[PDB]
């Protein structure tokens, strides 16, 4: 049974940099791509990264580029967000979450997600 | 460039009758469109996929259909508990995106 | 011989071809279109003697070897479109994977006039011969990487057809009961 | 901050055979030797097992013997525990913990516990 | 085949008094000696290892020394929450094990 | 030697490029794109030793002669463009102009896949060597003459990138205060 | 020369040597004592060239390479008592371990009569000489596998005092600052 | 050949071994332990082809002759045992006895390093072949002589494992039912 587990999140200057990490259980982790997406005050909600199996390929949103790496640990079956150069915009709560691509098509519909973690970046 | 959108912004609908989010999306994204429920503080819960498939744990007064660039989320007879925010999401071509979301609010006098 | 029927550089199911349904059709045919990157995997084809169906009336007709595998791929590109992958394309049955696969059989090909290359799979199997069952002699991996390249242009999407062939041995053995026929 | 959690146990028939896992945090897990003990109604406590970093070299008490294999994952900082053969002298609850050899002696100190699993082979 | 054994099976002392807890072994086994407490229902707790070294957390009323084949722990007030069973436990050699335990128990009329 | 690396055929400035401030990076690079007409002027580079930086460094290390001075260019242009010019391309501080520069040094190009010329300028002056002053070695001028030719096509612009190269003497003269350096 | 010296197959600290305090005095001995399994590890020795004495002078009074490194082990066994073990013995500085080590250099030796092995330990570095400066040129380790084997016997414990030696190359370079001397 | 396999000097029953039980175990083994004296007989085997293990597959495959009968010893005996025995070690059937049996086939051997001997039986018998029957094709005596030598010692008792084989004749006749098979 799926239990996405975060922490790290905390207050946070700017020009600072976080690392969250979330972690992972009752599930094949390493058979699952995973993504981080984010939830900012009086806003919906904005994919962020997501990486593949491997800890191959992985993508980021325009916003998050070369300022957050994502990495998971699969001996331990957990996810990093290494967020580097953090402004405001980047305030928010991060949740983990974990997508699967079914059969084989192409879609990854996310079945679990885990609580927040809050990177107040002010 | 994908970008979905949802339609009612606010969805006031009176208990016990149904409701009708419509998402469309600015370009074709064939049956890849999932619908997600949000309670405050709370994380996001899967409702359909696939277009029209329900997740486990989902009633039947919830289900979806539509496919291309429009959408639809129907709820028969909501109940109390149905009472949140809906957004849908693609995944039919990277970067994967999420619409601006739907608040069905209770409707009284 | 029955080889060159078999042999003579065929085309493959490979795969079931997210059709149109151009894929029977197809067999041949992964899809080349552009694409949001270029590593990201597109294929992953299984292949047996057993299924597609050139390979299974000559691998029911038998039961063992004599054989290599050659697969040989061929483009339809335009002026306009072009094109690159790599393919693994796959001896048995391993890593099923990226960079496994890289270190696999090898081609390198740049799908312009050329029209035509030699990825061929050997058969590294314990034994010389390998029993026509069920679970599966292994995988064949294509990767698209870079598209097509281009025009105005072509319309976008471009196709391959895969070739499929064995030496070096020809010959095999053991006869049975050849898919085709009659009662 | 060690946090030792532990799943797994339950009601088992006598021949029968479970799997104990415990997960590990806040230490690095991959250095550390890990143990499992555990401890009887009506009785003190038993070291059963204990695995050596790397999965090396594993120890095992004189009862638990043939029965009882010991197995880490290291890529997501866990502990396993099959348990073959079950007879009733096996019942108890067990913990699994976490040793330190400290400098360079040769002495492995205790230095968490976990929370307790329950195996009623009865 | 490194045996310890605790003297006291049940040290009844008065609040506030002292209580000493002896451990010997069957044989030598340095300063790998360390002691732990042992509430009911809940997970053993650390307090002397290295024969004499307190742990993190550990209150100074509680010490430990000795070397060899004879150990002791020493808790000077004792406290109410120092009601527990004690354990003493080698790593000299494997295999590693523990003594018998020792239940330290309010005195009272 | 240090010929080499003045030598190996350099780009140039090699003027200030009206710029993206494409035109640093440029710097090789007049600009193809088409034209009212062809024939007019859009170029006129000037050059020293002094002036557009690798020249720089060298003819600050040294302040004499021997040499000549190749330009040669390259084209990025595609099937799609095309382009011609003609580059005089100067010596040595002459007449400034059209046709006089065409009685220059000379070099006729077809910009279609040759990607390279020689036009070499000469020092063509009284005395072996000039000494690094401020007024001018001297112009070399480019026109572009008719654009580019096509397709659908390349965004419409083609660029250039200069080349720049000395024989035959390879060898200076008199070292002097290198421009790179500590202190 | 020097390396005579440094050379002649000399013993070593190598490590501080849980003592008795007989680990000066060792230096060379590990321990060799009955175990409860042979496979665990007792040792672990990293080498340089600063560290342990004999090395130590050498190193000072020069800071680069010409070498090799041979460590070869004696015994004190008895008819009673015996012993075996492995040692590594570690080029530089890797992997720390078990199965790696055994990939490493490599000797099998049986500790009766024989009473002397040659592990050699190469310098396998990128650089033909490193220089003398602290982290560290690399581990040696040592196994001791299955003790000592035996009489009635002996008591119980056995050492081995551990030998150094470098060819090839025999010949330093730079001298610097030797570890002896005056003021 | 099947000969090599009767034949590749296998070990034997030889006899039910008063047993720890390591009398299966065993087989080849009688016991050696320090004795009384020296000379009395603990052991009297019986040979048959029939009778003990490997000896009977063979047997009743085959019902003829032709042969020999070695019997060759090894010992684990330590530095600290040591021991001697003679063995008889007895064809055929006759005296049953001390001096007889000495006056018999003969070997004599030391048992110290040597740790093989070889006392080799002869089917002495009025015809080339006895056939599988019940009585007996006769005994095989050891006496222990002289035990064992020491030290501290060795856990007194030390045990040999006898061996079998036949020459010269390698080959035999008439194959019969094997002991081992199927229904």
């Amino acid at each position: 049974e799926v239990q996405l587990l975060d922490s790290g999140g905390g207050l946070v200057q700017p020009g600072g940099s976080l690392r969250l990490s979330c972690a992972a259980s009752g599930f094949p982790f390493s058979d699952y791509a995973m993504s981080w997406i984010r939830q900012a005050p009086g806003k919906g909600l904005e994919w962020v990264s997501p990486i593949s199996g491997s800890g191959g390929r992985a993508y980021y949103a325009d916003s998050v580029k070369g300022r957050f790496t994502i990495s998971r640990d699969n001996s331990e079956g957990t996810v990093y967000l290494q967020m580097n150069s953090l402004s405001p915009d980047d305030t928010a709560l991060y949740y983990c979450a974990k997508d699967g691509s079914g059969s084989h098509y192409n879609n990854n519909y996310f079945d679990s997600w885990g609580q927040g973690t809050l990177v107040t970046v002010s | 460039e994908i970008v979905m959108t949802q339609s009612p912004a606010t969805l006031s609908v009176s208990p016990g009758e149904r409701a009708t989010l419509s998402c469309r999306a600015s370009q074709y994204v064939h049956s890849t469109l999932a619908w997600y429920q949000q309670k405050p503080g709370q994380a996001p819960r899967l409702l359909i996929y696939y277009a029209s498939t329900r997740a486990t744990g989902i009633p039947d007064r919830f289900s979806g259909s539509g496919s291309g660039t429009e959408f639809t989320l129907t709820i028969s007879s909501l109940q109390s508990e149905d009472f949140a925010v809906y957004y849908c999401q693609q995944y039919n071509n990277w970067p994967y995106t999420f619409g601006q979301g739907t608040k069905l609010e209770i409707e009284r006098t | 011989d029955l080889v060159k029927i078999a042999q003579l550089f065929s085309v493959m199911a490979d795969s079931t071809t997210p059709s149109e349904n151009h894929g029977v059709d197809a067999k041949g045919y992964f899809k080349w279109s552009a694409t949001t990157a270029p590593q990201s995997i597109v294929h992953r084809n299984i292949v047996y003697l057993r299924l597609f169906p050139n390979l299974n009336v000559f691998v029911n007709s038998y039961s063992y070897f004599r054989g290599s595998l050659v697969l040989r791929l061929s483009v339809y590109a335009s002026t306009f479109n072009r094109g690159r992958l790599r393919m693994g394309f796959f001896p048995n049955a391993t890593t099923d994977s990226t960079s496994t696969l890289d270190n696999a059989i090898y081609t390198i090909c740049d799908i312009g006039s050329d029209n035509s290359f030699e990825i061929t799979i050997p058969y590294s199997f314990s034994t010389w011969m390998r029993k026509t069952n069920g679970h599966p002699i292994g995988l064949f991996q294509i990767e698209v990487l870079n598209r097509l390249t281009y025009n105005s242009s072509s319309p976008s999407e471009v196709y391959c057809i895969v070739q499929g062939k064995m030496g070096q041995d020809a010959r095999f053995f053991c006869p049975t009961g050849s898919v085709v026929t009659f009662q």
